[PDB]
């Protein structure tokens, strides 16, 4: 789970990508 | 788009054009069919007064 | 050198069938190694009544918990070990069970999906599992200030109707839900009927109508006693709900009126006149120069840090609206400045803008249905809400026919002099009261 | 049709595939970002990626704009710490105006001085808004301990940096490292000689290499925040092998062998090995995952775990020790086929999107030139042997280890004591 930190946009969308970062089951549990 | 029938005191709405009896559920259901229960009890036990070869005389109404 | 007519007619056509017990399979089918193959079921907390809401939520919960055949490891083990991604998603109006998996794995995918359909364990130790952990869920589900206004917005919108109740539900449901309230719940609407098979990717039509009548066969669409679950038309009331908490940082409010069913037709222009209003983000980077007038001058002046217009659709009623978050001391400024671009697109709207409407819809269209995934979910959600999946050459001829009339025509019916309903959160003071935002949805000029 | 490769004299890469479809998409990969950011000049790839809308010699922020927004296309940057993607996405008639768009943008840029300095408070509302989820500041401040150099540099720009970033600068930025070598241009639903014909149009100018970063070396450090949130994130990791080669597979089939990702909704992770070996001893709220990140000089392997701040000392010890154990060699036959399979199903799903397979073309070309079909990858992941999981292992097991922690964190074990 890179999780990139994708940031809403429309005729410009800056994201920016990690790598596996896990937060899986937070939500969850 | 017949004209509607607007029901009044005097002139109950039909079941036929009542908005609900198309829109049923599992609980009306069950409403049904606990009335039916007590319809069928009072029936048998009226039904029971009502055979008895020994009875003579009314028939007791309570709810009358 | 195709073109996008040429593009639009070359695309791959989705074929319906239908199992005799009433289950509809359908599949799209294309090159590629991967498949999504899921059930789309017509149930959800729109059918369901004040003691048994959240019911659809409780069997979502616990529907990869186990199964007869298989136990509760055993599933989650098969479905990792083929490597396959399993997903369940729950609306007021729709739920579904997917599956993301290799094409050569389709035959146990089906197994799999007919398994957690038809038999479900529903223990009672994990629906104790289950209880706590939903109830945890709507405790983390009250900081999502989004979901909380949305749920807000149906509740006054859709008041004294089944549409009000959130598909998770009160938690006093939660905790007082039974083994035998999931039991009815599956029973009363999980039916072949009411479910879809949809297929995406590498999936041959005759293989998926196979496994369907070999695996979904079973389930019939007999009701029980003949308990046959009637809709319901539920009634859109215009009316304000305010949350006033201003510990809070920023404010939400999400406005709409009342719009047209999915199989309407107005859909597609209301559509276009939503993009034509555009959506906001302080993370944009288009900011003052974006050309909808609400994004650039809320760019301009700071006034929200993201605003969205939404058309939510349902079976015979719709939300159509926005939803902006903004400062303590901008809201009534952004509500002005949005219902004046409804007032301005209802009154004196433009080819220019209709065209940009019209390619940013086509765009959003064209880029949706993209991959297995959404492909598969618009399979199964056209056959549920149209009975048919409207091909993108049907969306485009749709789109194409509409012009700045027609725009005007549709949103006078849906937006002028219109009573809204209005939902707002945190420090929303400066919302103005529901006399003023009645007043701003008409023009004295018009 | 197929992907068609070509690499033209001035180095760049041209790729198209005609796929037929309704939407066309455009992405040109420039082989620059935080890694290739000297001291100096931090965060400019940040602003760069921010100023994708400035004014550029062909086109006016306005035109820029509103053409795109016409359109109803879409203009996409997208930034790792070795890369940078420009996309640009609409409907293929009238996929050349954006084509025109995006090499103006890329090619030239005017970087006005008041444009910039307006757009420099969007360099701390992007950081805010991407800082909200503690894993992006975790991984930060991982990748900074573990590297001394390049890849330590953070995607997104200091504080500090914040207002300080020159118009020069980017200029500098774009003419050393925005060059034909450094780029290639993937298309997808366009043909292959109208991409080549617009890239002689804007790429020519800009060749050779530009500069080149120094290569990242493993300081193997800790980085420790205390922000004072509940859940505690920690990443333990190791140095391991760099993309493309044996052992970076070998570490991907490690990666999926622990446990990456839950594939059934609100599961146990069952498969994972991490997961059941953390919930055995730990029954409070937790998660943990493989983290696997390979770059074109080097790459990190190790565990992320999110857990009550209490726990997080045995939920990283449980971590730690399940890994150990698959070092000591207690790894089955059985698991390495199905975290291949895994892997494999993986790779197909993520080049089955438009964006996935757009994103694995440029990444693959920007990193060894050539493009491989994708049975050839799924051959290599089947080539990996048991052997070779084990002595990964091994390797990330004996290998210095730099770590990162964000929470209370006062049970949170430093490097030393794990």
């Amino acid at each position: 789970g890179p999780f990139c930190a994708g940031v809403v946009g429309h005729a410009a969308l800056p994201a920016t990508s990690e790598s596996p970062v896990l937060d899986a089951k937070r939500s969850f549990l | 788009s017949f004209p509607k029938y607007k029901p009044s005191r005097l002139a109950t709405l039909p079941a036929t054009l009542d908005p609900a009896e198309y829109d049923i559920s599992p609980e009306t259901r069950k409403a049904q069919a606990e009335r039916l229960a007590i319809r069928s009890r009072l029936k048998r036990e009226y039904l029971l007064q009502y055979n008895d070869p020994n009875r003579l005389g009314v028939i007791e109404d309570p709810a009358l | 050198t195709a073109t996008y007519a040429q593009a639009l007619q070359s695309v791959p056509e989705t074929q319906v069938s239908q199992l005799d017990n009433g289950l509809r399979v359908a599949s799209e089918q294309s090159s590629q190694p991967t498949c999504t193959v899921g059930v789309w079921i017509d149930a959800g907390s729109r059918y369901e009544n004040e003691k048994n809401n959240g019911a659809g939520y409780f069997v979502e919960h616990l529907a990869f918990k186990g199964t007869k055949n298989r136990p509760g490891s055993a599933l989650e083990k098969e479905v990792e070990s083929m490597g396959a991604h399993l997903n369940a998603y729950s609306t007021r109006e729709h739920t579904a069970y997917y599956i993301k998996a290799l094409s050569k794995d389709l035959p146990k995918a089906v197994e799999l999906l007919a398994d957690i359909v038809q038999n479900c364990s529903l223990e009672d130790s994990q629906i104790e599992k289950e209880r706590d952990v939903i109830l945890q869920e709507l405790q983390e589900n009250d900081s999502s200030m989004r979901d909380v206004v949305f749920d807000y917005l149906h509740a006054t919108a859709f008041q004294g109707t089944p549409l009000a109740q959130s598909v998770e539900g009160p938690s006093e449901n939660v905790r007082k839900l039974s083994r035998a309230d999931l039991t009815e719940y599956v029973s009363q609407h999980y039916k072949a009927p009411r479910m879809v098979l949809a297929a995406a990717g590498g999936v041959e039509h005759r293989q998926l109508l196979d496994l369907a009548q070999k695996h979904f066969s079973s389930l019939s669409g007999t009701y029980v006693e003949d308990a046959v679950p009637a809709f319901t038309p539920c009634r859109f009331t215009g009316s304000e709900i305010r949350h006033r908490d201003d510990a809070l940082p920023l404010a939400h409010v999400a406005i709409a009126v009342e719009g047209p069913g999915w199989a309407n037709p107005d859909n597609v222009p209301l559509q276009v006149a939503n993009a034509i209003i555009g959506h906001y983000d302080s993370t944009y980077g288009g900011g003052t120069h974006m050309s909808s007038t609400l994004a650039s001058v809320a760019a301009t002046r700071k006034l929200c840090q993201s605003f969205q217009t939404f058309n939510i659709c349902y079976a015979e009623t719709g939300l159509l609206g926005a939803h902006f978050v903004c400062d303590n001391m901008s809201i009534d400024d952004m509500m002005f400045f949005l219902q004046g671009q409804w007032m301005r697109l209802c009154t004196s709207a433009t080819e220019s803008e209709v065209v940009r409407g019209k390619n940013i819809l086509r765009n959003a269209l064209v880029s949706h249905l993209d991959g297995t995934t959404p492909v598969c979910e618009d399979i199964g959600r056209s056959l549920l809400t149209y009975g048919r999946r409207i091909p993108l050459a049907e969306w485009e001829s749709r789109i194409a026919e509409v012009d700045a009339s027609v725009v005007r025509e549709v949103c006078s019916k849906y937006f002028y002099d219109q009573c809204p309903a209005v939902a707002g959160l945190g420090p929303i003071e400066q919302l103005p009261d529901y006399n003023r935002i009645r007043s701003g949805m008409f023009w004295l000029r018009f | 049709q197929d992907l068609e490769f070509t690499r033209l004299p001035n180095g760049l890469v041209i790729a198209s595939l005609e796929n037929y479809a309704p939407a066309s998409r455009i992405g040109l990969f420039i082989k620059a970002g935080s890694r290739y950011e000297d001291s100096n000049n931090l965060g400019t790839s940040h602003l760069l990626r921010l100023a994708s809308s400035l004014t550029t010699k062909g086109a006016s922020s306005f035109k820029i704009t509103r053409g795109i927004e016409a359109v109803g296309g879409k203009l996409s940057v997208t930034s790792t710490r070795e890369s940078m993607a420009y996309t640009v996405e609409c409907l293929r008639d009238d996929i050349e105006i954006l084509m025109e768009f995006l090499l103006n943008v890329t090619a030239a840029p005017e970087f006005r001085r008041w444009e910039v300095a307006a757009l420099q408070s969007q360099l701390r509302i992007d950081k805010a808004v991407a800082f909200q989820n503690p894993q992006a500041q975790v991984l930060e401040n991982l990748h900074a301990a573990a590297y001394r150099n390049a890849l330590a540099n953070s995607l997104y720009c200091p504080d500090y940096r914040i207002g300080k970033v020159t118009p020069d600068q980017l200029h500098y930025y774009v003419q050393n490292h925005f060059t034909s070598a450094r780029m290639a241009l993937i298309g997808l639903g366009v043909s292959h000689p109208v991409l080549k014909q617009v890239a002689e149009r804007f790429l020519n100018m800009r060749g050779g290499l530009g500069l080149s970063g120094a290569k990242a070396k493993y300081r193997g450090g800790e980085i420790r925040d205390q922000n004072g949130d509940s859940l505690v994130h920690a990443a333990l990791v190791a140095e391991s092998a760099a993309t493309g080669s044996a052992e970076a597979n070998a570490f991907s089939v490690l990666q999926h062998v622990l446990g990456a990702g839950p594939h059934v909704k609100r599961g146990s992770n069952a498969t994972s090995s991490l997961y059941q070996a953390v919930a055995k001893g730990v029954h409070q709220p937790f998660d943990v995952s493989a983290f696997n990140a390979s770059y074109s000089d080097s790459g990190l392997f190790g565990i992320y775990t999110i857990s009550q701040a209490a726990s997080a000392g045995d939920v990283i010890k449980s971590a730690y020790d399940q890994v150990k154990t698959i070092a000591q060699g207690n790894l089955s036959n059985t698991d390495v086929q199905a975290a291949k399979n895994k892997l494999k199903a993986g790779y197909l799903m993520s080049v089955e999107s438009s964006e996935g397979f757009l994103d694995e073309v440029g990444s693959q070309a920007l990193v060894a030139g050539s493009y491989v079909q994708p049975s050839t990858v799924l051959q290599q992941i089947d080539s990996v042997a048991d052997a070779d999981v084990i002595n990964a292992a091994k390797k990330f097991v004996s290998g210095r280890k730099s770590m990162a922690a964000s929470g209370n964190l006062g049970h949170t074990p430093f490097v030393d004591e794990l």
